[PDB]
């Protein structure tokens, strides 16, 4: 039904797309270190990977996403690199 | 020279072993005359000997310790201008203290340095004596023997340089003490009022005549007037620059304040914090004008990095749950440090008021430049209370009474005000369950269930039966942070009878369709309510228990829904407004504001129970409860069946020929209180009480009341007829809960009040 | 007393931990690693096997108690261990022998070559325990440190007719016995001290600060126990005492002429009122220094003065 | 107040009255003595005798000073394993304050940085003295200690997950496997973890927590 009101949630990471740009495939985790900073969470058991989530709600606005995945190498080189909005 | 074992003698306090590994030197070692020495200086540096000697019995080493100590007890006797309690507090900050190892060589050490502790009170001139004692093992007392100079402060202060401000105003401030103090409040008051290059050039002390008191006189530079030119900004702003000039806005000839600029600093520090720049650098740098007298301030800004917030701890919740301090959050774990939001959540928990204390630290991670985990430093007050008052009948069967609300169900937050009063006639009841948090969001579910089975057994008939029971459940819609609103249904039965004859009662009664005898008792009255209870509270105080500032409002309302006996509407509401003086916040100003009317709807008139009442601690201090407001106006009565001689007769028949006065307080439709106190600091520990110093004031009165048909009696609609009062109340926080004490001496008395000077409650 | 016994050994508060759930820890599913752990909060498992929940006593260790000044306790195996830095031996063993035959412990054999004494059960009465022990000990004197060793060895231990092998007691039983001789040579001391005291001179004296006092003949505590009654015949009577302190306080008048001279010493002539004592530890002398009501220390003449007068008091 | 005696009487009495079970009585007359005679010949089982006093009278903070002040100055006694097993005890013991232990709601709500404590001090006893006679029962009491500090976790988590902010689930979830995995409370937590991956779109993690979970079930 009806929505009074709550307070707002706010998430790690405000990725300006800007900063999206400057990071290319084949890095060491250090280089992504320098620009996206500490991932809240790394795959626990895959490999290597940065998980990177700016996931902003403002009260009953319902919610909005965003999914930055990066997989790395065993010799600490960027693999893959996934970029999710919304979905 | 191989050694071979060892041996000590004399060890008593000091243990073989400790010795032993304090020692450079142990078996086997090959030793030669200089390792003795150096064995002998290192059992010396331990401090636990007066005389250490070390000599071998051929190879094996053997240990002579003659041991130094021990304090036990320090005793003072002499002394009357300095505590005890206080001298141990300065002896333990010297080493030497009850329970310690005593040195021989620092004895006149300590006498000297006695002698220099009496130099802030006011004595120059003591002389002390050390008395050292011995006891049965090697323990010793310590017997100190004080001679105090003579009182004298003495006289007097003086001030050159002084043209701006007079000397007397001046000297005003530190009295409203010792040196270092006034000097600094001397120093801030000129640097608050602008004079930058104000500077302390000379402080001569000399000695009165008696030589124990002193003359001081103090010589400054006073700088001239000084106005800021402007403020530069400089250095990374990580883009946030705009606000930045607003927080440096200064007012056209704004005078140097040094306390000005540093407010500033933390403005812009706490600003960046918002964004999520936990860690910023702020730097001022004022060149200096001379000529035209003007300040510039330079200030350097680093922001440096801002995301930070990894986990969220909370550290001193005993009773309560993680999950009551957690809910409060406004900054999230895994987000952004929003200073902001964790300050916010700083004044959440501060308002909630489980707490004496509720503390925020923001601890760096570490090999992380991201992470930071803030911690809340609580202190828990506990919630509630235990207390009736018991005693005292045996004329009627037993004066039996219970109390107690918790406000947090054993650390579940479901706060509960359960209360109760049997009697061998009255029995009373009320059940207020209600959780604050039913929904994740806020949504306050309530049920307020209140009975009371009102006997009244005199006769055991015709004589007022005024039996009642009802439910209010009820539900709080949060819409911001600082206010939220109310909706819930409230159900009310209401059995009387045998209601005595009197006009108001009689007035609504009639309009009800009820028309009763003016003479009998045994007159019955069924009634079945159904009430729609809405409401609105906003709260910005910054303290639970003891609020220093903001304002709390509660406004709630009723209103009979169709399908009622009862038809009325009532509206309720609560003020009160904490402002703070001073910057301690130790004297505040309290605006207290209580407010009811209510009337019929249909042609109907308001139910005399839902009236209200003042008088009592609750209410108006200085008043007997409820005795504020409209009074009874009984009808020529006869007996409820029971008439026994000399007791009980209010309009009875037997002698009573026309219609009475009483002083039984009846109660109005409509209603208004206010009130104005003084919070002071009690003398003077230094927040576990607080005391007020206030003036209290209200009037009931009921607006249906026809002052035409009833003119040759008071007016009990006429609202300026204000009772008042003033005195003083003393809110201790003790274990058992929270007392209050007032003393009140109301000066506006009217006729029908009752007094009452002492009040004790809860 | 009614108080049924059995709480005081066992911890407080329920024994529901002990039924916690057995940690189980989870299987890797098929190609996926789970970081197994990081940081501390391990556990060691060493099976004990000792006592768990009530069970378990927790009374505190007894410790082996060494009541003469400069003296050694230290407690190993069954034995307990007193060190105690003397001349002889020989001497010391039957002083044993005196504080035990004053205990009546039944002796199954000696030898007082030997140094050494086997006994038979000797049967304690402790509050704190329900079924009483029995103790079988070898007691003996071994000087090894050219000081004396008394030795206790609990050769025999029995909880009301079962032999026992736990660890606590043995000590704290072994230690009892220790406690019990050690406490019987302190009173063995104090006892001797005091009636060759009884049975059997007040000097002025310097102080080490110039100020004037009067040594008096006697320990600490001896000279303590007699300071009041030695203070009727001089005339103050005793307010405060405090042994911990040495310090009495006295509200003193002056006797008769008549009353001077029973005693036999003449008056010292100092106004009446409610003066102060500091008393001192010297190992066979004591100190006394007395304190005007205001509160100055005497002159060495009124000091002086009062020699005659204690030593009159003193005279038995 | 007690009577001013050489301590070899006061002591007897009260070793009569810890006998005797009378621990405020006792309490009283080795606080007395503790101060007045600071290092008398037995000044060691004063304090041993008042911790073990503090104890059972339930005067917990002074205990906690006390056992705190023993081992400062005595690291190194032969009777350091009871002293240790009690700074255990203090903490444990200390956590269940309120009065609810009678209404029986459940605790590790609570901080239970007392329970952190108390996990840390048994674990220097039994690993540093093994043979000790209370290492068995310290252990008993690890285990339960583990499964209280995994509560408290599960718990936040718990709340996180009802709160929306899955990002602080999955690290909570996270320092659970990583600090109690084999405990109750993690097996319990785990579902909770993978719904915050669904949540926020990452059915692959969500899918490792589905395997894991399949691994355990029961």
């Amino acid at each position: 039904e009806r929505v009074v009101y709550r307070p707002d949630i706010n998430q790690g990471n405000y990725l300006t797309a800007n900063d999206v740009s400057k990071i290319r495939v084949g890095m060491t985790q250090q280089q992504v270190a320098y620009a996206l900073g500490t991932p809240l969470m790394s795959d626990p058991f895959g490999t290597n990977t940065w998980f990177y989530v700016f996931r902003q709600q403002p009260g009953h606005e319902g919610v909005t996403q965003q999914t930055l995945t990066l997989t790395f190498n065993s010799s600490g080189v960027l693999t893959n690199i996934d970029n999710k909005p919304a979905l | 020279f191989v050694v071979k074992d060892i041996h000590f003698e004399g060890l008593q306090r000091v243990a073989v072993g400790a010795a032993l590994l304090s020692m450079p030197v142990r078996t086997g070692d090959t030793v030669n005359d200089e390792d003795i020495s150096n064995t002998i200086r290192a059992l010396f540096a331990t401090g636990n000997f007066e005389d250490v000697r070390v000599l071998r019995d051929g190879d094996t080493l053997l240990v002579q310790v003659k041991e130094r100590p021990t304090i036990a007890s320090i005793t003072f006797s002499g002394n009357k201008s300095v505590k005890d309690d206080m001298l141990k507090q300065n002896l333990e900050a010297s080493g030497v203290r009850v329970g310690e190892s005593l040195d021989r060589t620092t004895i006149a050490d300590i006498e000297k340095g006695l002698e220099d502790f009496y130099y802030s009170v006011g004595k120059y001139s003591a002389s002390v004596k050390a008395v050292v004692t011995p006891l049965p093992r090697n323990r010793v007392d310590l017997k100190l023997v004080f001679q105090e100079g003579v009182s004298a402060e003495i006289q007097q202060i003086n001030i050159v340089g002084n043209h701006a401000f007079t000397t007397d105003e001046l000297i005003s401030h530190f009295q409203l003490q010792k040196l270092a103090g006034d000097l600094e409040t001397l120093r801030s008051y000129y640097l608050d009022r602008g004079y930058a290059r104000f500077n302390i050039d000379s402080t001569q002390v000399s000695l009165t005549p008696d030589k124990k008191g002193i003359y001081v006189t103090v010589n400054i530079t006073e700088g001239d007037q000084y106005k800021l030119s402007g403020v530069e900004v400089s250095g990374n702003l990580a883009g946030h620059s705009a606000e930045i000039e607003q927080l440096t806005k200064i007012e056209p000839g704004e005078l140097y304040n040094g306390t000005k600029v540093t407010k500033m600093e933390d403005d812009i520090k706490k600003l960046l914090g918002r964004y999520g720049y936990a860690y910023p650098r702020v730097q001022s740098m004022p060149e200096i004008n001379d000529a035209d007298k003007t300040v510039k301030l330079r200030v350097n800004v680093d922001a440096g990095n801002r995301f930070y917030v990894r986990k969220i701890r909370f550290e001193g919740n005993d009773t309560s749950k993680d999950a009551v301090l957690r809910r409060e959050m406004r900054q999230m774990e895994g987000a952004w440090l929003g200073s902001d939001l964790v300050d916010q959540g700083k004044e959440r928990l501060n308002r909630l008021g489980f707490f004496e204390t509720v503390d925020t630290d923001t601890q760096r991670v570490p090999g992380s430049p991201d992470q930071v985990d803030v911690v809340y430093k609580v202190k828990e007050r506990n919630t509630g209370s235990f207390n009736f008052g018991i005693g005292y009948g045996t004329e009627s069967g037993v004066s039996f009474q219970a109390g107690v609300q918790q406000d947090n169900w054993l650390g579940t937050g479901y706060a509960v005000g359960i209360n109760g009063t049997k009697n061998d006639y009255q029995t009373y009841a009320e059940l207020s369950v209600t959780n604050p948090y039913f929904t994740v969001d806020g949504v306050s579910l309530g049920g307020r269930l209140f009975y009371n089975d009102f006997q009244a057994d005199d006769a055991d008939l015709s004589d007022y039966t005024n039996k009642s029971y009802g439910t209010d459940v009820t539900l709080g819609f949060p819409i911001n942070e600082y206010n939220s609103l109310r909706a819930g249904l409230g159900y009310v039965h209401n059995s009387l009878s045998n209601m005595q004859p009197q006009v108001a009662m009689w007035r609504y009664l009639y309009s009800m369709g009820e028309h009763p005898s003016t003479s009998d008792q045994d007159n019955s009255f069924k009634t079945d309510d159904f009430t729609f209870n809405y409401g609105w509270t906003y709260n910005k105080l910054d303290r639970g228990y003891f609020p220093t500032d903001g304002s709390r409002v509660n406004l709630t309302g009723k209103v009979t829904i169709p399908g009622s006996d009862n038809e009325y509407y009532k509206v309720t509401l609560d003020t009160a407004t904490y402002v703070p003086i001073d910057d301690d916040h130790k004297w505040v100003v309290l605006g207290r504001t209580r407010w009811g009317y209510g009337d019929g709807l249909g042609g109907k008139e308001m139910p005399f129970y839902e009236n209200f009442y003042a008088g009592g601690s609750s209410t108006v201090r200085g008043f007997q409860s409820n005795t504020i407001g409209p009074k009874a106006v009984y009808f020529p009565h006869q007996a409820s069946n029971y008439d026994p001689d000399y007791d009980y007769e209010c309009a009875t028949q037997d002698g009573a020929k026309d219609l009475c006065k009483s002083d039984d307080a009846v109660g109005g439709n409509a209603m208004a209180v206010a009130s104005l106190e003084f919070i002071t600091p009690t003398p003077f520990i230094s927040n576990s009480v607080r005391t007020s110093f206030f003036w209290d004031m209200g009037t009931v009165w009921d607006t249906n009341w026809d002052s035409s048909q009833y003119s040759g009696y008071p007016d009990y609609s006429d609202p300026s007829n204000i009772r008042m009062s003033a005195g003083i109340a003393l809110q201790w926080m003790s274990p058992l809960g929270p007392l209050v004490f007032s003393y009140a001496q109301p000066f506006k008395k009217y006729d029908g009040d009752k007094a009452e000077q002492f009040q004790f409650n809860i | 007393c009614s108080s049924d016994s059995r709480y005081k050994r066992q911890v407080s508060g329920d024994e529901a931990y002990l039924e916690a759930a057995p940690l189980a820890e989870l299987h890797a599913p098929a190609g996926m690693i789970l970081p197994v752990t990081s940081g501390d909060y391990a556990i060691p498992v060493t099976n004990g096997s000792g006592a768990v929940g009530k069970a378990l006593d927790i009374r505190p260790p007894a410790q082996p108690l060494a009541l003469v000044s400069g003296a050694r306790t230290q407690f190993t195996g069954d034995t307990a261990s007193l060190l105690v830095e003397n001349g002889r031996g020989n001497t010391l063993w039957p002083q044993v022998v005196s504080v035990l035959q004053a205990k009546n412990y039944t002796i199954t054999q000696r030898d007082d070559a030997g140094q050494t004494l086997t006994t038979d059960w000797v049967q304690w009465n402790r509050l704190d325990e329900d079924e009483q022990y029995r103790g079988r000990y070898q007691i003996s004197v071994k000087p090894q440190g050219y000081q004396q060793a008394v030795t206790v060895k609990l050769l025999n231990l029995e909880q009301a007719g079962k032999p026992v092998a736990d660890a606590a007691s043995m000590q704290r039983y072994s230690t009892e016995m220790m406690n019990v001789i050690s406490a019987g040579l302190d009173k063995s001391a104090t006892d001797a001290a005091n009636a060759a005291q009884n049975r059997a001179d007040v000097q002025s004296a310097a102080d080490d600060t110039g100020l004037p006092m009067l040594v008096v003949r006697g320990p600490f505590n001896v000279v303590w126990q007699r300071l009041p009654a030695a203070l009727e015949k001089v005339g103050m009577k005793v307010t405060d005492s405090t042994r911990s302190q040495g310090n009495m306080a006295v509200t003193y008048k002056p006797l008769s002429d008549s009353d001077w001279q029973e005693l036999g010493a003449s008056d010292p002539g100092l106004a009446s009122g409610d003066y102060k004592l500091q008393v001192g530890d010297l190992d066979n002398r004591s100190s006394l220094q007395f304190i005007d009501p205001k509160g100055h220390t005497l002159t060495q003449s009124q000091n002086d003065a009062l020699v005659a007068v204690f030593q009159a008091a003193f005279s038995k | 107040e007690v009577p001013d005696n050489p301590p070899n009487e006061i002591y007897a009495t009260a070793q009569q009255k810890l006998q005797d079970g009378n621990w405020r009585q006792a309490i009283t007359q080795l606080e007395a003595l503790d101060n007045r005679y600071p290092f008398g010949p037995y000044s060691q089982q004063v304090q041993l005798d008042l911790i073990y006093a503090y104890y059972k009278n339930a005067d917990l903070p002074l205990a906690q000073a006390a056992i705190d002040r023993f081992i400062r100055l005595n690291p190194t006694h032969p009777n350091i394993d009871y002293v240790m097993y009690m700074r255990g005890l203090t903490n444990m013991a200390l956590d269940d304050s309120a009065l609810q232990g009678f209404f029986g709601v459940d605790r590790s709500d609570r901080d239970p940085q007392h329970a952190r404590a108390a996990f840390s001090d048994f674990s220097k006893l039994v690993r540093g003295y093994p043979n000790s006679q209370y290492t068995t029962d310290a252990t008993k009491r690890l285990v339960f200690l583990k499964d209280r500090l995994a509560k408290y976790e599960y718990s936040v988590a718990e709340y996180y997950t009802e709160r929306g902010a899955w990002v602080a689930v999955v690290n909570r979830v996270e320092g659970m496997l990583r600090d109690y995995p084999d405990t109750q409370a993690t097996r319990d937590a785990l579902p909770l973890m993978e719904n915050a991956y669904r949540q926020m779109q990452m059915n692959a993690q969500a899918e490792k927590v589905a395997k894991i979970i399949a691994a355990n079930s029961s």
